Parts: structure tokens; sequence; C-alpha cells
């Protein structure tokens, strides 16, 4: 039997002193729950054991509670140090866990700073066209990228790449490439990169002009 | 390892088994038969968080400790780990002691699904005893 | 102090089987269960099944009864998974790790990509900003490290010195190859005058580019 465990919010953010809560429902009933904290590029910690204990380095301000097929992890007053992802788990004949709930910092909105460049000289040389854009250190996380060639909205050969939340500023940043073909890229006089983010009703846009 | 049938029946019989509170050795035989296949190294992972270990697949949250399972009892006072023995001691002893809990050999799922009420006397049944 | 120290990571092609290790220190390796873990971007952690050393016992999660196999070493201390008829979805990070009332440390993960895909160095290029761009109070510079295989490639600016202002994106994945940029900022007036340099490596091939950004 496959027992499934939901957790909510999937995504939230906090700011450091708030109270923060976060559930994990399963689809049956379980005797226990326990949780893990993994934090971007290390492995998963046990965070909380047997539904409420603590695991050895665990914080006070973490608490665990529940039974039946809902439970619950609490941070009392939010830490700096506890953005990260909670996975809860149910340790029965076959464990499951469930699909994490991502604990951001939250802080005050921050306009992208977005950069176009053109393709190096060196990648036309062999063939290619990468047109890139940066947006760089914004606030919140959601933001939307349009490519245009010669005015016209570009949508294949797009491929994005979004940042970690940054440990010093806490904001997010994107990477969008538009890939050509040096024949096609040369075919085409302007290319543009439209930002559009909530700081703004009007996107920032970033363009240049081979010719 | 696993045991042979008969190699089991006798290394029961040896050790006290038939008979014991009531229970013919068929009893002993067709119990270890259904719940681990004669096999001393068997573990299966409960819902409690518990596990059953052995060839008598017993339960770490009552009778051993193996040091995970929420609400521990080790009634039979013995790590979980020593009843995985190619040697039934330990599994042997322990049982005695699970038999005599108030509930016979009914704390035994597979015996009681699979021995129970049946002609148990066919488990060592062609075994020279 | 209990420690579980997994083997590096491995590159497997589709139909081949791998094996990786848990060498284990600081307790009575005999006594405790070490079970294991698979992680993939987007699929969370699955519990895979665990061993308890000297005993030989095991227990395998429904999913991966015929996938894994655990074997272990007491001479050495050391636990085994063993990963057979391997196809790409088993690529990603597998954990050892021990869960109990004494301790609960994991291992560091294991990183295995599965594919037929063949080590290839990737194409350094610079990015500068176009001849027409309007100079503002900051510069922003990159480097573009394209075509590679497989993970992973390490970045840095002017050999670690550049170490804030610096994004480097994660790498994305298409027809068999991984494509990453690396973004650093600077102050307007000290670009070209001092000299920025991206640093790229990439272990797999053995190889070091440093890439000069220019106008």
């Amino acid at each position: 039997m496959d027992i499934v465990l939901t957790q909510s919010p999937a995504i939230m953010s906090a700011s450091p002193g708030e109270k923060v809560t976060m559930t994990c429902s399963a689809s049956s009933s379980v005797n226990y729950m326990y949780w893990y904290q993994q934090k971007s590029g290390t492995s998963p910690k046990r965070w909380i054991y047997d539904t409420s204990k603590l695991a050895s380095g665990v914080p006070v301000r973490f608490s665990g509670s529940g039974s039946g097929t809902s439970y619950s992890l609490t941070i009392s007053s939010m830490e700096t140090e506890d953005a990260a992802t909670y996975y809860c788990q149910q340790w029965g004949r076959n464990p499951t866990f469930g699909g994490g709930t991502k604990l951001e910092i939250k802080r005050a909105d921050a306009a992208p700073t977005v950069s176009i460049f053109p393709p190096s000289s060196e990648q036309l040389t062999s063939g290619g066209a990468s047109v890139v854009c940066f947006l760089n250190n914004f606030y919140p996380k959601d933001i939307n990228v349009k490519w245009k060639i010669d005015g016209s909205e570009r949508q294949n050969g797009v491929l994005n790449s979004w940042t970690d939340q940054d440990s010093k500023d806490s904001t997010y940043s994107m990477s969008s490439t538009l890939t050509l073909t040096k024949d096609e890229y040369e075919r085409h006089n302007s290319y543009t990169c439209e930002a559009t983010h909530k700081t703004s009703t009007s996107p920032i846009v970033k363009s240049f002009n081979r010719n | 390892k696993v045991f042979g049938r008969c190699e089991l029946a006798a290394a029961m019989k040896r050790h006290g088994l038939d008979n014991y509170r009531g229970y013919s050795l068929g009893n002993w035989v067709c119990a270890a038969k259904f719940e681990s296949n004669f096999n001393t190294q068997a573990t299966n992972r409960n819902t409690d968080g518990s596990t059953d270990y052995g060839i008598l697949q017993i339960n770490s949250r009552w009778w051993c400790n193996d040091g995970r399972t929420p609400g521990s009892r080790n009634l039979c006072n013995i790590p979980c780990s020593a009843l995985l023995s190619s040697d039934i001691t330990a599994s042997v002893n322990c049982a005695k002691k699970i038999v005599s809990d108030g509930n016979g050999m009914n704390a035994w799922v597979a015996w009681r699904n699979r021995c129970k009420g049946t002609d148990v006397q066919a488990w060592i049944r062609g075994c020279r005893l | 102090e209990v420690q579980l120290q997994q083997s590096g990571a491995e590159l497997m092609k589709p139909g081949a089987s791998v094996k990786i290790s848990c060498k284990a220190s600081g307790y009575t390796f005999s006594d405790y269960w070490i079970e294991w873990v698979k992680q993939r971007p987007g699929h969370g952690l699955e519990w895979i099944g665990e061993i308890l050393p000297g005993s030989g016992s095991t227990n395998y999660h429904e999913r991966f009864k015929g996938k894994a196999t655990f074997t272990a070493d007491t001479s050495s201390s050391t636990a085994y998974m063993q990963l057979n008829s391997l196809t790409s979805e088993d690529s990603g990070v597998y954990y050892c790790l021990h869960g109990n009332y004494d301790f609960d440390g994991w291992g560091q993960g294991t990183t295995l990509t599965v594919s037929s895909a063949k080590t290839t160095p990737p194409s350094v290029y610079p990015l500068a900003p176009g001849s027409a761009a309007q100079t503002n109070s900051m510069v922003t510079l990159g480097c573009l490290v394209k075509g590679y295989f497989p993970e992973p490639v390490t970045v840095t600016w002017n050999s670690g010195s550049l170490s804030s202002g610096v994004h480097t994106f994660p790498a994305v994945l298409q027809s068999d190859l991984y494509t990453l940029s690396s973004s650093v900022t600077v102050p307007s007036s000290t670009w070209p005058s001092e000299t920025v340099t991206c640093n790229v490596a990439h272990p797999a091939s053995s190889t070091k580019v440093d890439k000069k950004i220019l106008d």
C-alpha cells in the first residue's frame, strides 16, 4: 500500500519573528509522523521524530504535533536560518515522504536589474548564437520574461534557470537564454528581453541591434 | 540460514517446545513456516514503526529492543538483533514468554491465519524425531 | 561521533549496475540499521530500504524490490547498495542514513547520472554589454558555459577574489548536454580598467578555462 502525504503550503515565506505552521495530510491514518529539514546542496537532517520529539541540535522554537491523518510542524518564531524545505514522513511498512514545504524568507519587494548580452564573437564563429538576459536580485520570485526578435515575440529556443534565494539579501535571480543558429541570428536585427515583475505595471525592456 | 522443515522440528523439540503450554510441536513448526519460511534472518517492517525479527518474527514494540521503535516494552528483555542467529535459542526463549502472555499462540498472526484449526501434525509428519 | 562516508559520484550507461558504499564509524556496526533514500528534483524523497549489518537482514520498500540490493562488509564496517538494470529514471542523489534513539545522521549523498551521452568539455563564452549599451553606475558581465557533460562544473571569477555580486545559475539539460551561465557585477568605472575573468573547471574532462571578459 502507498500512503500519500500531502504537505501545505507547498511554498511559503515568512519574516523573522513570525509564527510558522505547515501541515502534512496522509491518505490513510498513521501512528507517528517524522520531519526532516533540508537546505540546498546538503543532505536532509532528521528534525522531529515520533511526532513531537526534537532531534539533536533542533532549537525549542520547533514543535511537532498531530494524529491520524493530520500532522503539523510549527516554528514559534521564525529565524533566518530556518529557511529550508521541510519534509514529513510516515515510517511504516513502506515509508513515504511528503512533497515538502519550502520555507523562504520574506523581505521588501525589489525590482530586477535586467541586462542583455549579444552572442559572443567566439560562439558565432562556431556557428551558434545565444542571446543571454540576466534578471538579477528581485523579490518576490514570481516574474515573467518575454523575448522579441524584430518586435515579434519569440517562444521557441528559450531556456530559463532560477537561483535559490540569496543568503545575503534574500532576493532571487533569473537567467534566460535564447539560442539560434548563426544564420538565423544574422537574418534579424533587434533582440529584446522584457521582464514583467509586480514591482511595476510596465515591464523592464532591454535590447540591442545586431546592425 | 534457512532451516529444513524436519531439521527445525528436531531443534524445536530439543528446546522443549513440543506440547509447551499445550501446543504440540506441529504448531511451532507451522508458525515458523508461515512467519518466516524457516529463515532465521527474516525481517519485516510493521506499521507502528516496529519491525518483526527472526524465524518466529518477534516484534520490536512489545518483545525485543531494537533501539528505534516507539513505545518499546522489551518484555523478553533481549536485543532484537539477538533473535537473528542461526541458533534458535533466543527466539525459542522469547517465544515461550509470548505464548504465556494471555493469548496463547494467537500472538502469531501467521499461526492464526494458516495453522490454527488445521492438522498441524502434518508439519512434523515424516520427520524422524 | 558517528559518521557515514559515501563513495563518489557515478556516471553509468543504461542497462549497467552500480554499487555505492557507505563507510560507518563511531559505533558498533552490527547493532544498527542503515537505511537508504533516493532524491530527485521535483520527485522529492523516496525510501529505498535498509540493512542490519552482520545479520544480513534487509527490508525493502515495495517500489524498490528487485532494483536495489544491500550488502555489508563487517571487516571494514561498510554497507553497500547495488542498483541494477539502470535507466535514466535512476539518476539522482542517494543517501545512506541512521534513524534511531541514539543517533540519526545522514551520509553526504552520492550523485548518480545514467546516460548514454559521452563526456564533453564545456565551451566557455564571454558575456559583455553591447557597444551601444548605456552605461550606468554598475556593469554586469558574465560567462556562458555551454554543451558539457556530465555535471558538475565549477565557476569562479578572478580565481575566487570576486565572490560577492556573483550569480551562477543552475545548469539546464537538453539533447544530452548541459548549459549554464554566471553573472558578476562591479562598478562601471572598474571595467575594463580592472580585468575580469571567469574560471570554469570541468573535473569529468579534466579541463580548466580562464576566460577574460573583453569589450
